[PDB]
């Protein structure tokens, strides 16, 4: 967009 | 029935030429392109392109392909190559052809300076590549010169020991007559398996900057992240196992690695751009995933293409 | 529409 956020990728999951 | 939307994809030795229809998606042209190439081990590779920026970008399987800035031209051009590396090359490229994409994608980085090689080793990596291109040597078929229109090494070393191209071609060729009597298929696979271990093979670079502003390399590859000197982008400073990482994230610029053991600090860098900490996240999110897949057993689909493949030999 | 042109064996 035309401004900024947060992106996270969990390289361990929350055991699902 | 709309216009139809020409594009041409290209792999390391094929080029294909097909129209599409405007809604068509990435997932459905990258099928095509595989099934037309017969090739099976899809989820190394990925359709490449520019988008009108300039920016090189992979393109989305799940999002149209109109609807990514898919530089605008016709045809519209990509490039299918190799987006992720196996851990081992013995033992994830069983196809005949993954193996030649591979052998002819890593060669072309070696060859553009892409992945530092020492002189020996480049030399070494020429001998498995002309057996490759012209077979067994045999002094009736190959005389003096037979290597002078091809391109063998890599720069980095042309420049640094100024050696003539016939200078260059006895010590190429001296190898190419040790590998007497060996097959195309096994020459390349004889070339991965000793590309594979050299320190920047299947490592993506980018340049980052830490808390302070001190310029650093951080390396995106099969194994997890490393955090590289500036000067030095072989040895990594910092290692990050996909093992002890909790979470990857990241704002504007700034992204953060955060440990799986409470105890260890958080690794903190800023990238340029956004485009580029985007690209970084999403290639952890393919290495990662291609990490566990390969320690998962083999699903009943990749189980007997190695079978055939133990007939095929 | 689909295939119409391809390069290399």
């Amino acid at each position: 967009r035309l401004s900024r956020k947060t992106h996270m990728y969990p390289v361990r999951n929350y055991s699902p | 029935m709309p216009k139809p939307i020409n594009v041409r994809v290209t792999t390391m030795d094929a080029e294909l030429e097909f129209a599409i229809q405007p809604n068509t998606t990435g997932k459905q042209l990258f099928d095509q392109v595989v099934k037309t190439v017969g090739l099976r081990e899809v989820w190394f590779f990925g359709l490449q392109y520019v988008d009108s920026k300039g920016y090189s970008t992979w393109l989305k399987l799940n999002k149209k392909v109109t609807q990514q800035d898919v530089k605008k031209e016709n045809p519209l051009q990509f490039k299918f190559r190799a987006k992720f590396f196996p851990e081992d090359v013995s033992e994830e490229l069983i196809q005949e052809i993954t193996q030649r994409l591979f052998f002819l994608q890593v060669k072309e980085a070696i060859l553009n300076d892409e992945i530092y090689c020492p002189p020996e080793t480049a030399v070494l990596l020429a001998s498995y590549a002309v057996q490759a291109k012209y077979g067994d040597y045999n002094k009736e078929i190959h005389k003096p010169g037979y290597l002078a229109n091809d391109r063998l090494l890599p720069q980095r070393v042309l420049e640094q020991h100024k050696l003539t191209k016939e200078q260059w071609e006895e010590r190429i060729q001296n190898w190419h007559e040790e590998h007497r009597g060996m097959l195309r298929e096994d020459s390349m696979m004889e070339y991965l398996k000793i590309a594979q271990d050299l320190e920047m093979y299947g490592v993506n670079y980018f340049e980052i900057k830490n808390k302070k502003g001190t310029e650093l390399w951080l390396g995106v590859d099969a194994l997890g992240l490393n955090i590289y000197e500036h000067d030095d982008k072989l040895t990594p400073k910092i290692g990050f196992p996909w093992s002890e990482i909790r979470n990857i994230s990241f704002n504007d610029k700034k992204f953060v690695i955060k440990p799986i053991d409470k105890k260890a600090p958080d690794f903190v860098f800023y990238a340029p751009r956004l485009r580029i900490n985007k690209r970084i996240l999403a290639l952890c999110m393919g290495n990662h995933e291609l990490y566990m897949r390969r320690r998962k057993p083999d699903t009943i689909e990749v189980q007997q293409m190695k079978a055939q493949a133990r007939v095929d030999s």
